[PDB]
């Protein structure tokens, strides 16, 4: 059913019917780096 | 073969006097530029050593898709206007490997899967070993 | 479109302050203490070596307070920075000079307000 | 690009690449310390035998005339070898065995695409191999 | 604090895909099968930067994280 | 090419390109496809 | 000119050094540089904040945002500063304030002043035979104009009002 749920809710999201036609980063620990050989 | 004016010949190309061209050896070349038959040409190895005459620029005339086969039969005619021609005839044999589709009068097209032996393949009660095995689904 | 005597003096330099040619001088033997200490270091640019020379010869005052006493005399004065480089390294030791070595200040401060100001600053130069 | 053919003894995210095109292609390999006493003998063979490398970026085509003076191998350079098994090839993500016709078996055409570094190998290890999908 | 205590799936392939790529180029070790041993006993140096779709983000290692 | 980049934020929302809300939590109850399955209730059928 | 202001820069360290480390490949990189911006690079003095280290995408370089303080030295138009007295032509002067160099073209140089190879160096002189110009001596010279050359700016220096000449 989730996968109706997503054809039902792109549709019909600005009110009316239409027809068709990485978000995180990576930072480095320097406190963690400085022990460990 | 076509004259123009660039026009261009059959001859052997001398790699110090002629432009571009790979590293494929020019040995199995005769007098003139095409290869005799009963030559086994190899893969990518020049077959007709065709020279637009310009310091003149290359147009080899390579065994495509590098099977190593037996050139078989040349013959050298005119064209219909008066130019000299050549057709070449390279054969090569092609044993059943894994991989060569074959298929029944009856439907049910298919591939050959591995090769076993006669060693191998199940025999029957007086030593007939099939050729064949197909699938019964 | 800009002039340092036009003034254009943007807000990438707005923020910004003239150093002595004695001010640069108790700076820069301050980076050859961190030269000195881990010794026998890769040396420092030649660009340096060339500045080390410039801030040698022009020091125009030489004791701690001399430095900034001409800086804190000259920083209640409302003078720009860059007219004040040439107040106490070129140093005019007259107001007319001043004006003469400076002709951006016209339309401004008063002759005696150059003058008096200036002689002060004439009487704690470390001269040699 | 060539054909698929049943194998049905592989495990599952495995192909069977034959030796004349694994034989062509490359996966780049940067030096560690691990592989420093690995890869010479993979430098040395050259183009001619299977086990061998193609380029060495130091950008020396070692496949004819090899020249001795440059077979230097210290850590950070770039190898390109040919294959050998364990690798991760592309489709979902497939691993290299090598098994010697002209077939891609693969325990049930197709071409074959080959990722170039080791952070894009394991993105396709922890979420796109042949068990995971 | 409104992100998920746990590491999602696209996470460990970037920690993982990264963190053996530096230990390729002669990092202290503290490729791939050497990073999966680091995750798995708990020591790296990496702090995972989450956005929100506001602008925000939020900083979080993998100590303070459950990790699957 | 509808649903061509639409995904969960760190809100658990739905959201897309055009970063719009689709959903507010993702399927109705924010749980994931693939870890579920079919149950039954017990209290709904019997009679009084 | 000597200016201390702030300055805003990046260092891309390779993964063979994994704060101290930074700290001194930062002196290595961007002390003289010839911006059209801010000028040459003396020295640095005070360092804001050690930013948070950014991993790029792929290619294993952390990036470190580190704000700091800095002694700037560009060329300024219109700029009278006392120089040091190296080669005197005919054709100009090429003179450095401090590290920079500068030229004297002849429509700034005076006619009053001739060329002097009497001198051990050659240089302009008066018919007094009293104001000579001798080796390390000031020059007041005006900034006119930028003329980079090389990739390095040498200034313009004029000689045409009140007092730009010999001390």
């Amino acid at each position: 059913y989730r996968h109706l749920a997503l054809l039902c809710d792109t549709m019909t999201c600005r009110g009316h019917l239409m027809a068709i036609t990485g978000c995180f980063d990576l930072l480095l620990d320097a406190e963690k780096c400085k022990y460990g050989m | 073969e076509s004259k123009k004016d660039q026009e261009e010949v059959f001859e052997k190309p001398t790699r110090e006097t002629c432009q571009g061209m790979r590293h494929a050896i020019y040995d199995k070349l005769d007098d003139d530029g095409l290869i005799a038959p009963g030559v086994r040409v190899s893969g990518d190895d020049v077959i007709i050593g065709k020279t637009v005459t310009l310091t003149k620029r290359d147009c080899s005339t390579f065994l495509r898709t590098s099977e190593t086969g037996i050139v078989d039969q040349v013959m050298v005619t005119l064209n219909q206007e008066g130019y000299k021609f050549c057709k070449i005839r390279v054969r090569s044999v092609r044993i059943p490997q894994i991989g060569d589709k074959f298929a029944s009068r009856h439907g049910q097209k298919g591939t050959c899967g591995i090769q076993y032996r006669q060693e191998d393949m199940p025999f029957t009660c007086e030593g007939i070993t099939p050729d064949i095995i197909i699938n019964p689904h | 479109e800009e002039d340092a005597s036009q003034l254009i003096f943007p807000k990438e330099f707005e923020t910004a302050e003239t150093l002595l040619n004695s001010e640069v001088h108790m700076l820069l033997e301050h980076r050859k203490q961190q030269n000195e200490s881990a010794e026998d270091e890769q040396e420092l640019s030649e660009v340096f070596m060339k500045t080390l020379n410039y801030t040698a010869r022009f020091s125009r005052f030489k004791n701690r307070e001399t430095i900034a006493s001409v800086r804190s005399l000259l920083l209640q004065k409302k003078l720009h920075k860059f007219e004040l480089a040439c107040l106490a390294n070129l140093c005019p030791e007259t107001a007319e000079e001043s004006k003469a070595l400076i002709p951006s200040l016209e339309g401004r401060f008063e002759d005696e307000e150059l003058q008096q100001i200036l002689d002060d600053i004439q009487t704690k130069r470390s001269f040699q | 690009r060539t054909v698929i053919t049943p194998d049905p003894n592989l495990s599952i995210d495995q192909v069977g690449v034959p030796r004349s095109i694994a034989a062509n292609m490359t996966f780049a390999e940067i030096v560690t310390p691990f592989n420093i006493d690995r890869l010479q003998e993979l430098v040395r063979r050259g183009n001619s035998q299977y086990p061998g490398a193609k380029y060495i970026i130091r950008r020396i085509d070692l496949r004819f005339h090899p020249k001795p003076s440059d077979l230097h191998l210290q850590t950070g350079y770039k190898v390109e070898r040919h294959m050998c098994d364990g690798d991760i090839v592309i489709f979902m993500g497939h691993r290299v065995r090598i098994l010697p016709w002209s077939t891609f078996r693969l325990n049930l055409e197709m071409n074959l695409h080959l990722p170039q570094s080791l952070e894009t190998r394991a993105e396709i290890q922890e979420l796109a191999m042949v068990p995971r999908m | 604090r409104i992100t998920t205590p746990y590491m999602t799936k696209y996470e460990r392939a970037r920690v993982l895909g990264t963190r053996a790529l530096q230990i390729a180029m002669c990092a202290p070790v503290m490729p791939l099968l050497i990073a999966m041993k680091e995750l798995k006993a708990r020591k790296i140096p990496i702090i995972i930067r989450r956005y929100l779709p506001d602008g925000s983000y939020e900083d979080w290692g993998v100590d303070e994280l459950i990790i699957t | 090419k509808s649903m061509e980049s639409v995904m969960v934020k760190y809100d658990a929302t739905v959201r897309n390109s055009i970063n719009q809300v689709v959903q507010l939590r993702y399927g109705e109850d924010g749980l994931a496809g693939e870890s579920v399955e079919f149950q039954n209730l017990a209290t709904l059928k019997p009679s009084n | 000119m000597f200016y201390h202001i702030s300055l805003e820069h990046e260092i891309l360290l390779h993964p063979r050094y994994f704060l101290n480390t930074v700290k001194q490949k930062l002196f290595t990189e961007v002390e003289g540089t010839c911006t059209g911006k801010y000028g040459f690079v003396i020295a640095v003095t005070t360092i804001d904040n050690i930013g948070a280290g950014v991993i790029q995408p792929g290619r294993g370089f952390v990036l470190y945002p580190v704000k700091y303080k800095a002694i700037v030295f560009r060329p300024f138009k219109g700029e009278v500063v006392d120089a040091v007295v190296t080669q005197v032509n005919k054709v100009g002067l090429f003179t450095e304030i401090g590290p920079m160099s500068c030229f004297i073209s002849r429509h700034s140089i005076p006619s009053e002043m001739e060329f002097d190879p009497n001198s051990n160096p050659p240089c302009y002189k008066t018919m007094d035979e009293d104001i000579v110009i001798q080796q390390d001596d000031e020059i007041r010279l005006k900034i006119v104009g930028t003329r980079v050359d090389k990739n390095d700016i040498f200034a313009i220096g004029s000689l045409m009002d009140d007092y730009l000449g010999l001390v």
